[PDB]
């Protein structure tokens, strides 16, 4: 899951930008 | 702005600013 690495963990402008195609 | 927690709502917002016009998958592990 990706919404977990951010909501269940931490997420920066790079982690969420690594999800935008 | 430092690393933080964000899900769907505030999560795609972040996905939005980071990319936004690039569109993201934002999958939901249900």
């Amino acid at each position: 899951g990706i919404t977990e690495q951010c909501c269940t963990s931490i997420c920066s402008l790079y982690q969420l930008e690594n999800y935008c195609n | 702005f430092v690393n933080q927690h964000l899900c769907g709502s505030d999560l795609v917002e972040a996905l939005y600013l980071v990319c936004g016009e690039r569109g993201f998958f934002y999958t939901k592990p249900t």
